[PDB]
């Protein structure tokens, strides 16, 4: 049982209100080349229709920012294996002096994937768009369960086939995703496999190692199978700096927001941190003191959650404000510090 | 631990002297307080003669004779440095003489820390109160009443808390007390009136007035003067109501003035002594209208540095010297010779400072002689004590350390010299500069008027006691250590001397010395030069090498066979090494903090490694091991201590104090000897203190132990104490923080006095004790005999 | 030069305004046992005359606190030899002085300013319901020395044992009139000086103002034994030595162990890794009228005991620079960790205003230094 607003999350009010919105969205050709600016502080692996927010001091980048407000809002967002990256369209902006120095805090949204041609030194990248690799179904290239029995039959009366095709594949993720979305919704997951496929891929878990073949694949199709390949396959999280200590298990991920189990936040200094939502999380102590200053999930504050084995901070326990919100604990654990199995 | 304290000489220095008539009405006495001893004698035309000599239990601090109303002949009041107060008569029946306890008690306050200028003690000239100083900002009044047996008292607070000098003042009708003291402002002079009935101060007779910046003494003249004399570095004052008079002489700017006696009953001629020893005449002027019309400071002469001066009679003083003999001089109206009209008719000897001493057997009949280096400045002295009869050498300088060498006949002497920055030149022939041979310091290593201390190394021949050789050191350099031995397998027998390099801008010396010379044909030879990071604070040879003291560590040397000085191992403590004794391989370190730490040397490990420690805050001022498990020093506010050395290392590594004693003096020196020809009494040390008094330490067993305090606790009640101290109280280890009692030792002057009181009382001293038979007078007799034989 | 109010850091401004502060003292006999409730999340060694400040938000800790305000203000700090496995010998007393009480950000917490009072060793340790514990301890005295002279001087010269209050030339005349009896015994006059409060006193100000360039000798106190304990406050020093320090009853000990620190000391280097250097002893410099070094309490209630030097070396910046809490204000700090490591050491602090002096330092944390010692 869940009734905290799932909505929440996904605004990212963390970072203030009033946030000048920048409404209007802007895309390249499916094969021009570009030259776009490089954010240097970002080591993060963004997917398109994925939302990044940012805290920017440094003097280079808030200029930067600054004039690429009345250009096209379009940075460019590297890989980091830089082979491979994506586009983020910046559609939120402010400026403040909090605390000493003026800061630029934005919130942009991937658009699309590049590949790095060259990088020229705030550096500029030189990229080619990739564009997307959309097939017609195959049955007509040649030509509960009653329904899709219906299905499978009679659209490919023609005739394997099913195992790779796009409707099939994702109501067999959106099967696997119910166990995590408690409260989903048919609206909620997008309606075209491309942005299914990238919602999937930004909310798994999955090490960067993989999040980069899953980036580089240019099929939707291909890119749901290796989705559903692996949400099979993992079963456990460990502590990345032991590779011996299970944290939790995929059968405790659940969604917190509407954007799925895992979302990316920035903490107060600008350190953007992936945060996956989990029911139970064992060996971990709590350090300091529960504080809700700055909360990524308002109305639950935040203690530093760390492994016991080897003091590695994996990341935070939320507890209810409020009795009569449910759940009343849970906890977020940052990608980086975990390690599926 | 069970030791055994016994005095082999009694203190000699002269901590006070006054005169009066204290054993008739007739009798012009002298009495002479030394540290516990008060000799009372009769002054004559012959010179003295020694009436009587007693003991208190306790530290003469404060002595004076006044006369209330009703006696025929003067009363003494005396108090000790524990605070114990008594008035005392002198009674005579016949031969027989004794001292009456017209009164005592207490006056120690609870709280209160003492003042730094020390007690005071004054009386009333009319005899109407006792007025001590003892604490900050207050002033304990004792009422001379005809019925205050047990001296009571009360205290007055003082407004102003630096007080320097204090003095009753004459013709004043009613108790007044003028005193100098100093706020922020400078030093001022100031008057009280004391209300007994009130127990307060009023307004005094005549307002405040500020004194010399360093005005230090007050004088109260008699009428018809009156009035007060302040006198200080620089200008002597007068004031008497709105007089005043004030000059500056230049005779007296050359050295301060710290000891004064009035020569005349009506206060027209006083005596001051300097601390160089120069003593003058203060004369006041009469005119008739009775008022002073003028002062006058006349140089009379030289005579020892005195403590105390005392005009007895027809022209002769006594001088009450600390830092050397006490003197009887005559002063003639003609000036002799240079134009001194000082001359010297008696000496009295002082051993103290007995700052080192050795042992040895100078003839080799079996029976140790002590070499004791007494006495400072001009004073400083050797003296050469046997069984008691003592030899005196003087030097005219600061004799510091003592060693003897058996194999080329000689004792080396450091010592040194004040010299006046002028090039520096000496202030008079000393030893150091009248040897027969003399050389200087010379290595390749490292205003006006002011004063340096010049050390050597005399080489004085121990038949004539000349000095035989004279070796000046480097400029700046100090010699503090000095062993003689043969180091290594080297035939040649060495003196060995530790020195510092000090310089007044450094505070902890950085550079030092060790110096190897040898003895032969007639000169002094340096033989090896080793330098070092630090001050060489001690040395000791050890198993043929070399045991010394760098700063805070505790180096070992061996002498190589190209003769030089190797080093062997090092152990960096925490303290400061000033004292370092060896026993066997085993090594006691102690520092100037009561800090003691026992090592060991390994010979197999070839290092040093702890045995034990006891670090307790209190100033130490010597170290002795009496055994492999008993170690003995000397601790602040002149008490003796003894530590010893459980299946658990966190208590073996910890001594303990097993024994506690007051002794009443300020012991400098330890040595291992005796002075008797060579048992309920094993070891021995001689121990040589500030005072001059030369004690010795035993150990005993149980049993005898027990015997002896029985015998302790059973006299302290027959024994009649002088002033009614109690001799547990006087015994008790006592320091400003706490007191216990003693323990662990045995007062061996009471057990000897023993001998003397008579045999009724000898028999109930000795009433149902136990030899397993009941011990009788005879065997404590024997018992007590035996123990006197060990001196 | 500097130009900054140096009595600002010891206010703790940034633990907010209008703290209820309480007067008057609570002092216990030098021998006599008492009880006492710990505070457990204090891993410091502190002294005597130091100030601590605290934000504590346990229940427990809130409530302890609580009865204690309404009790005498006084709780247990114990100096433990293992920061884990809780074993402490000796320990000290500290009275609370200013407390506020409020619920910021979710929970209930209480801050507290404290002092240390007296020093104690420690006879039992008991565990109690609430979990606070509580300690046996005896109080520990502090024993005064009279003047090493006192036992040797003179009656006849006693008067001469007043100076005229006041450079070379009167601490000359000093030595020279006070240990003028050292003649009567075994050792020289210098030999003497080494063991007096006063010349002490003043060789450890001869470096008190090498560090701190405007000292003004009036704010230091004017007797051995607070001098002593304000001086061991303020010195870079490792556990262990600050315990040994702790454990000193004397005075005049004290002040010679924080001399041969003083004058010891050369490098001060990354404990993490032992061969880098951080810093020297040349660098360190006093901000305010505590010291050196003082304990400043950050928004989660961690004590760090702060030394201010003018330079650093082998140090990364991490971060942005904030002025949120700063504990020197009108500065901003900035995270700085070893470069060979990436241990965190301290942080850089930086003038927000132009012409401010000095316009940028470092505070390095404590408890990640090494001394060397040669
Ligand atoms: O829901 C949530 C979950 C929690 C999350 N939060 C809050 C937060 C606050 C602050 C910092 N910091 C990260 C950087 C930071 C580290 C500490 N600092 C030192 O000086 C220092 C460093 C090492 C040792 C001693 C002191 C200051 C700088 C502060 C990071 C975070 C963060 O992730 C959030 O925002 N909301
Ligand atoms: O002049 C000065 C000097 C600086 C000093 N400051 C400010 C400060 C702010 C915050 C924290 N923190 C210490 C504890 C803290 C750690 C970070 N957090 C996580 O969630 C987290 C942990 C690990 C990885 C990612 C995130 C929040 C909790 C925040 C410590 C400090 C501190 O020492 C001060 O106050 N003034
Ligand atoms: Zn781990
Ligand atoms: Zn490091």
């Amino acid at each position: 049982i869940i009734n905290f607003d799932t909505s929440l999350p996904t605004s990212h009010t963390y970072l203030g209100a009033d946030m000048e919105e920048f409404h209007g969205r802007t895309l390249h050709d499916d094969d021009s080349c570009q030259v776009i600016p490089v954010l240097p502080q970002v080591m993060m692996i963004l997917i398109p229709g994925q939302t990044l927010p940012l805290q920017l001091f440094h003097p280079q980048e808030v200029s930067m920012v600054r004039n690429l407000i009345q250009k096209d809002r379009t940075f460019a967002v590297l890989a980091y294996s830089a082979q491979f990256g994506t586009t983020a369209e910046i559609y939120a902006y402010r400026e403040e002096q909090d605390f000493g120095i003026e800061i630029v805090k934005v919130k942009a949204i991937g658009r699309q994937r590049f590949k790095v041609l060259e990088l020229r030194t705030i550096q500029q990248a030189k990229v080619q768009i990739l564009p997307e690799c959309v097939l017609p179904s195959t049955m007509s290239a040649v030509q509960s369960y009653k329904w899709w029995q219906k299905y499978q039959k009679r659209k490919f009366h023609c005739a394997l086939y099913s195992l790779y095709d796009a409707e099939t594949l994702m109501d067999r993720i959106k099967k696997q995703l119910r166990e995590w979305d408690e409260n989903l919704k048919d609206d909620s997951l997008p309606s075209n496999p491309i942005d299914f496929s990238y919602r999937v891929a930004a909310c798994l878990p999955i090490d960067d190692v993989l999040r980069i073949q899953l980036l580089k694949i240019g099929s939707a199709i291909q890119r749901l199978r290796c989705e559903l390949d692996i949400m099979n396959k993992c079963t456990s999280l460990c502590c990345k700096q032991c590779q011996e200590t299970e944290i939790t298990t995929k059968n405790e991920i659940f969604s917190l927001s509407l954007c799925g189990p895992m979302a990316a936040y920035v903490n107060p200094h600008g350190y953007v941190h992936e945060t996956l939502t989990v029911y139970k999380a064992c060996n971990l102590n709590l350090i300091g003191r529960p504080s809700t200053e700055h909360s990524w999930f308002p109305g639950y504050a935040w203690t530093v959650a760390q492994c016991k084995i080897c003091a590695s901070h994996i990341g935070w326990k939320f507890t209810a404000t409020k009795k009569d919100m449910s759940p009343q604990k849970f906890w977020g654990l940052t990608r980086s510090a975990l390690l599926p199995t | 631990s069970y030791n055994y304290v016994v005095t082999a000489q009694k203190p000699t220095a002269v901590n006070g002297c006054v005169t009066g008539h204290f054993t008739s009405a007739e009798d012009l006495n002298l009495l002479i307080a030394k540290n516990t001893r008060l000799e009372i004698y009769v002054v004559t035309a012959e010179g003295l003669r020694p009436v009587k000599e007693v003991g208190m239990y306790g530290k003469i601090a404060v002595m004076e004779l006044f006369r209330p109303k009703g006696e025929s002949k003067d009363l003494l009041f005396i108090l000790t440095a524990k605070y114990n107060a008594c008035i005392l008569e002198y009674k005579q029946s016949g031969e027989s003489i004794d001292i009456i306890t017209r009164a005592h008690g207490n006056v120690q306050d609870r709280i209160g820390r003492p003042s730094e200028t020390g007690i005071i003690g004054i009386i009333d000239p009319e005899c109407r109160m006792i007025g001590l100083r003892l604490y900050d900002g207050l002033f304990k009044v004792i009422p001379l009443d005809r019925d205050n047996k047990e001296l009571k008292a009360f205290n007055i607070r003082l407004e102003e808390l630096h007080v320097i000098d204090v003095k009753f003042l004459y013709g004043c009708q009613a108790p007044t007390i003028c005193f100098v003291y100093q706020d922020p402002q400078g030093r001022h002079v100031k008057t009280y009136e004391v209300s007994l009935r009130e127990k307060e101060f009023n307004k005094g007779p005549w307002k405040q007035e500020n004194v010399e910046a360093e005005a230090s003494m007050v004088i109260a003249v008699p009428e018809p003067f009156g009035g007060a004399i302040i006198i200080g570095q620089e200008s002597i004052t007068y004031h008497n109501g709105d007089k005043y008079l004030a000059i500056a002489p230049p005779i007296i700017k050359q050295s301060t003035i710290v000891c004064h006696n009035r020569v005349d009953p009506n206060g027209s001629r006083y005596l001051l002594g300097d601390m160089e020893g120069r003593l003058f005449m203060l004369l006041l002027e009469k005119e008739e209208q009775v008022t002073l019309k003028d002062l006058r400071v006349e140089l009379l002469g030289e005579t020892s540095i005195a403590e105390c001066l005392t005009y007895l009679d027809n022209g002769v003083v006594f001088v009450g010297s600390r830092l050397g003999d006490s003197q009887l001089v005559k002063l003639n109206v003609d000036s002799n010779e240079q134009g001194s009209y000082v001359v010297a008719m008696e000496t009295f000897t002082n051993l103290g400072p007995i700052v080192d001493m050795c042992v040895v057997d100078l003839e080799r009949q079996g029976q140790g002689q002590l070499v004791t280096c007494s006495g400072a400045f001009k004073e400083g002295s050797l003296r050469i004590i046997r069984n008691l009869h003592i030899r005196t050498v003087p030097l005219y300088e600061s004799p510091r350390k003592i060693c003897y060498q058996e194999v080329s006949q000689c004792f080396g002497v450091l010592s040194s010299r004040i010299e006046v920055q002028d090039g520096t030149t000496a202030l008079r022939p000393s030893a150091s500069t009248q040897a027969l041979s003399s050389s200087v310091s010379s290595s390749k290593l490292f205003s006006f008027g002011e004063e340096v201390e010049v050390h050597n190394l005399l080489i004085i021949d121990q038949h004539t006691f000349e000095v035989l050789h004279a070796h000046q050191f480097l400029q700046n350099e100090y010699a503090l250590s000095l062993v003689s031995c043969k180091l290594g397998k080297d035939p040649n027998t060495y003196f060995i001397v530790g020195t510092a390099m000090v310089y007044p801008e450094e505070a902890e010396p950085k550079q030092g010395r060790i110096v190897v010379f040898q003895y032969s044909d007639g000169k002094l030879q340096t033989v090896a030069e080793k330098e070092v990071k630090g001050a060489v604070y001690s040395m000791v040879e050890f198993n043929g090498k070399l045991l010394a003291s760098i700063n805070s560590t505790v180096r070992l040397y061996e002498w190589t066979t190209e003769k030089e000085l190797r080093t062997e191992c090092n152990h960096y403590n925490n303290i400061m090494a000033l004292y370092l004794k060896t026993k066997g391989d085993f090594i006691l370190v102690g520092d100037l903090m009561r800090s003691v730490l026992l090592l060991a040397y390994k010979p197999m490990e070839g290092n040093f490694e702890e045995i034990a420690r006891d670090f307790n805050p209190n100033w130490m001022s010597a170290v002795e091991i009496l055994d492999d498990d008993n170690f003995l020093g000397a601790e602040n506010a002149f008490n003796l201590f003894v530590c010893q050395k459980a299946t658990t290392d966190e208590e073996r590594q910890h001594l303990q104090e097993v024994g506690l004693f007051h002794l009443g003096e300020f012991v400098n020196v330890f040595c291992h000897g005796s002075l008797v020809m060579q048992t309920p009494t094993q070891g021995s040390v001689l121990f040589g203190t500030v005072n001059g008094m030369i004690g010795l330490v035993t150990s005993l067993s149980e049993s005898w132990y027990n015997l002896l305090l029985d015998m302790q606790n059973r006299l302290n009640k027959v024994i009649k104490s002088v002033g009614k101290i109690e001799h547990s109280f006087w015994r008790s280890f006592h320091t400003e923080r706490k007191t216990e009692p003693a323990t662990g030792f045995i007062d061996g002057d009471l057990i000897e006095s023993f001998l003397d009181i008579s045999r009724p009382k000898m028999q109930e001293v000795v009433a149902n004790l136990q030899y397993k038979r009941e011990a009788t007078a005879d065997d404590l007799i024997k018992v007590v005999e035996e123990l006197t034989r060990i001196h």
